[PDB]
């Protein structure tokens, strides 16, 4: 009854952040304690990894895509940029933990690995933890676009193409954002020293 | 009007992936981000 947290982040493939992947974690007792090696970079917004094993959770929500590695600093509260604003987006007042590693090896190829994309054009910022899928060709002019790329007139995804000989601060990196939910409801995701 | 100098900066950012410069045509995806977020 070991929560399923080495399906999280040993998982084969991620997502790309516009299509940021959500796995709810319930009915479980997960050891929060030895995620300090679960390489990665990790930081918990609220109580330490340690105090989590003494606190029980209704659900646990584990959040995981590929952004470069400069653009993890986004994947914090209080943070704008192209993937804070149009991508992924934690709210101010967030007391979780996002962990992030490079994943250079995994996910870059020779020639451009194209899978992975971040949208580049939205009307609006994104709320917290909104997700937005949607491939409406962004109308920038006065000009209907008809659902053509063309002038003024741009698909909103745009593809990484990570390629293993990017500097680092370009190569990709997986992240997992972990966000604890207590309802009025039987806490069922406990720790180890709980 | 900013949609002249936008269009040409977007066709540099696919010019450089249709070449190969994938790195370069991040960087130049990075101002097109910063542009539009200006007025």
């Amino acid at each position: 009854n070991l929560c399923p947290f080495d399906e999280v982040f040993n998982a084969t493939r991620f997502a790309s952040v516009y299509a940021w992947n959500r796995k709810r974690i319930s009915n479980c007792v997960a050891d929060y304690s030895v995620l300090y090696n679960f390489f990665s970079a990790f930081k918990c917004y609220g109580v330490s990894p340690t105090k989590l094993n003494d606190l029980c959770f209704t659900n646990v929500y584990a959040d995981s895509f590929v952004i470069r590695g400069n653009e993890v600093s986004q994947i914090a509260p209080g943070q704008t940029g192209n993937i804070a604003d149009y991508n992924y987006k934690l709210p101010d007042d967030f007391t979780g933990c996002v962990i992030a590693w490079n994943s250079n090896k995994l996910d870059s190829k020779v020639g451009g690995n194209y899978n992975y994309r971040y949208r580049l054009f939205r009307k609006s910022n994104l709320k917290p933890f909104e997700r937005d899928i949607s491939t409406e060709i962004y109308q920038a002019g006065n000009k209907p676009c008809n659902g053509v790329a063309g002038v003024n007139c741009y698909f909103p995804l745009q593809s990484y193409g990570f390629r293993p000989t990017y500097g680092v601060g370009h190569q990709p990196y997986r992240v997992v954002v972990l966000s604890f939910e207590l309802l009025h409801a039987p806490a069922t995701v406990c720790g180890s020293n709980s | 009007d900013k949609l002249w100098i936008l269009q040409k900066i977007y066709e540099i950012m696919v010019r450089l992936d249709e070449e190969g410069h994938g790195e370069a045509s991040l960087m130049v995806s990075d101002l097109i981000y910063e542009f539009m977020k200006r007025d």
